[PDB]
């Protein structure tokens, strides 16, 4: 519409780490990282205040095994900020949610040393109201899961926020009366609390992590078949009565039960308790009772004696948190025959490194976001018209951690000068000799022309 | 015989060459900046000495030329060995010169980066201050003085930033071993400076927003004060006629002031909510009440 600018209407702008807001309301996107946005509604801020929302790149929030941050820690201020109405903060993340297998949780620390879960109490009507008079549009939930954007709604501000990737958890309060707590991801997984198993009322939680035959079969083949991992979150707690767990059998004695009673950040240790605990098979599921809250797992391994080791071989891998990251390849030509090649795996890292631009390096390849697994190594090889120097010695590799730098220096020589210097670069989880298994990502390339200096 | 004396001269020259090599291979690079400077001077003197020795090796060249023929198979190989060995020592001179320079530059560049980082920090603390003023006159002073700080720091910091960035751009162009670290160092400064430029913007915005609110809470106190002047009308003749005319002109003045104040007050409602809004329409209610009573009394006249 051709209407004079109100000068009393929300502010549309971008910020780097801090900005100015007044009860007028504003939408502040961030140039540094796409999808980072603050949406303060009109009339929901008492007075003009300087707001801050910087990624801290304080004390790390406690994280059990199988969990990792989805995004760098979010710092917002003023620390004690209070608003009449809820305000929206949107952060991009890199945790691979794997459909509904995994989920995100939000933590907040007022002082920076203690973290508590963040839950917001608001009305269903408020959600539509939250926009108020703003002309902004809110992405649908599916369109948010697709863009890997996490939306924190908050009616107050804390010193820090954290987005944490974890295995989906179903939680419901339970007290003396009794209770049932079933799984959404795996409906057959279930836990029953009898009358009088707890004294106080607690919010019990249940995780179920299902198995992917590609990884299990790859590490063990037909040696064993597992069921999902069922976890009762208030671990290391004796129950005054016995809980009744149900777990579907592993699709194929021959069936062992494994449990890990470790708590906190302690790495888990698996033991077999099949002899001690009775197992009941109904409707292709197993039901047992247990007085303790622990991890649980079923195995259909033929070699019962080694069953625990098999679990360790699988667990060690599948606990690794999955991150969706980008692969970027840079190169400079020493001469036509040879060249230097720097490779990176990045999450939140700089889109275009200054060093490469300064050294006259060129972006030659750049993969779409792909699942790489936290803390596991990466193997790199080139298979096309050029090859990378190697000998009867160890190869070169880099390890992926989230939000750290992940660099691999390389030297590559054109194999033959008959045709153009294009190539194929593959990043794998295991070295290539047998049948090659899916790599981590594939990038084709083309060496840039020689620069004379 | 003659060959023996020539061997003696070659031995002395070879000894000198080794002595220089051994002194030039020393691994000590330095501690403070001056230590690496003094070592770069020292090694420059060694390099000049090596260049000066060219005449001394020339004497051997002449002696070998005038000796080369009793048994020159050994003589030619030995002298040629001195030729390539001396060339090698010269190249090693260029090497150690370069590494002492690059060590020195790492030392100074680190000093400047740390100093600039502490300098931005000092400015940042003064830019992210939360003081906004107790009275309108004082907030006005802070607004002007801070604006001066914004310009002075705004241009002052740019020269320092450009100096550090160019110093990095160059040391990367050279091929410094630590170039990778240096790159992040520059990225650290470039972002931090940018944030300060943004911070000082928000702070300046905050001061402006404060000034208008104080302006309202100036007139509310000041204009309400002129309300008491109206009481003079109740007790109060050519002289009286002149005073009355002046008084009516004063009322005409007043009308513009109250209209401008109310219009100014309107903006605060848009920019404030809750406790603050309520307190604004509050004082904007008190002054308007004075307007109503004063206008009623003037109407009675």
């Amino acid at each position: 519409l051709d209407n004079v600018a109100l000068s009393s209407s929300p502010i549309h702008s971008g910020f780097l780490v801090s900005f100015m807001v007044d009860a007028r309301g504003g939408a502040m996107r961030g140039c540094r990282h796409n999808g980072l946005r603050i949406i303060i509604p009109p009339r929901k801020c008492t007075a003009p205040t300087r707001v801050t929302c910087r990624l801290v790149k304080a004390t790390m929030p406690p994280m059990v095994e199988g969990e990792g941050l989805a995004s760098r820690l979010i710092e917002v201020g003023p620390s004690g900020a209070q608003f009449l109405g809820p305000v929206i903060v949107e952060i991009p993340h890199f945790a691979a949610l794997r459909g509904k297998e995994r989920e995100l949780v939000v933590l907040r620390s007022e002082n920076g040393d203690s973290w508590k879960e963040h839950f917001c109490d608001y009305t269903e009507d408020e959600l539509n109201e939250i926009l108020n008079g703003m002309d902004e549009v809110l992405d649908s939930p599916e369109d948010l899961e697709k863009k890997r954007i996490c939306r924190i709604i908050t009616r107050d501000f804390p010193q820090y926020f954290a987005v944490v990737s974890r295995i989906k958890q179903d939680s419901n309060l339970i007290g003396p009366e009794g209770g049932v707590l079933s799984s959404t991801v795996v409906p057959q997984v279930q836990a029953v609390f009898p009358e009088g198993a707890l004294t106080k009322r607690i919010r019990v939680g249940l995780q179920a992590q299902p198995m992917h035959s590609e990884l299990v079969k790859k590490i063990l083949g037909n040696k064993a078949t597992f069921s999902p991992i069922v976890t009762l979150e208030p671990r290391r707690r004796k129950f005054h009565k016995p809980i009744t767990m149900t777990i579907p059998v592993p699709k194929a004695p021959t069936l062992r039960l494994l449990c890990s009673i470790t708590g906190g950040t302690t790495p888990a240790q698996w033991e077999d308790i099949t002899g001690t605990t009775p197992l009941t098979f109904v409707n292709e599921c197993v039901s047992f009772t247990t007085n303790v809250s622990a991890r649980f797992w079923l195995i259909d391994c033929r070699q019962i004696q080694e069953s625990v080791t098999f679990a360790s071989q699988v667990y060690r891998e599948i606990i690794c948190v999955p991150y969706m990251a980008k692969f970027v390849v840079f190169a400079k030509s020493h001469d036509p025959i040879e060249a230097r090649l720097r490779c990176f795996c990045m999450t939140d890292d700089k889109v275009d490194k200054t060093l490469e631009q300064q050294e006259n390096f060129a972006e030659v390849a750049r993969s779409r976001d792909v699942e790489v697994l936290e803390g596991k190594p990466i193997y790199v090889d080139c298979f096309g018209n050029l090859v990378p120097l190697t000998k009867s010695g160890q190869h070169h590799i880099f390890s992926f951690f989230a939000f750290k730098e992940n660099r691999l220096p390389l030297f590559v020589k054109v194999r033959d000068t008959t045709q153009e210097p294009c190539g194929r670069l593959s990043f794998m989880k295991e070295p290539k000799r047998g049948l090659v298994h899916q790599a981590i990502c594939n990038l084709n390339i083309t060496l840039p022309i020689y620069t004379k200096e | 015989f003659q060959v023996e004396q020539y061997y003696f001269d070659v031995a002395e020259v070879e000894a000198w060459l080794g002595e220089q090599e051994l002194l030039m291979m020393s691994e000590d690079k330095g501690k403070d900046e001056q230590s690496t400077l003094q070592l770069l001077k020292k090694h420059l003197q060694l390099e000049q000495g090596v260049e000066n020795y060219e005449e001394s090796i020339a004497q051997l060249s002449r002696q070998c030329r005038a000796l080369l023929h009793p048994d020159s198979e050994q003589i030619s190989r030995r002298q040629s060995q001195v030729d390539r060995l001396y060339v090698a020592l010269k190249e090693l001179g260029e090497e150690r010169r370069v590494s002492l320079e690059q060590q020195y530059w790492l030392y100074q560049l680190s000093r400047q980066v740390d100093e600039l980082e502490h300098w931005i920090a000092e400015k940042e603390v003064v830019a992210g201050s939360p003081e906004l003023g107790q009275d309108f006159e004082h907030v006005s002073v802070l607004q002007e003085k801070f604006s001066e700080f914004a310009s002075e720091t705004g241009t002052a910091g740019r020269e320092r930033l450009a100096a550090v960035n160019q110093m990095v751009d160059e040391l990367i162009e050279c091929g410094h071993t630590a170039a990778a670290t240096m790159a992040e160092w520059k990225d650290g400064l470039n972002e931090a400076w940018a944030e300060l430029l943004e911070l000082m913007g928000t702070r300046a915005q905050l001061l402006a927003a404060s000034r208008e609110l104080h302006k309202f809470f100036s007139d509310a106190r000041e204009l309400q004060g002129q309300i008491e002047e109206k009481r003079r009308r109740l007790p109060r003749a050519s002289s009286m006629q002149r005073t009355l005319r002046a008084f009516e002109h004063d009322l005409q003045l007043l009308v513009s002031q109250v209209r401008q104040l109310q219009e100014g007050a309107a903006q605060l409602r848009t920019v404030y909510a809750g406790e603050h809004a309520e307190a604004i329409a509050s004082r904007e209610q008190e002054v308007l009440q004075g307007w109503k009573e004063l206008l009623a009394a003037c109407e009675d006249a």
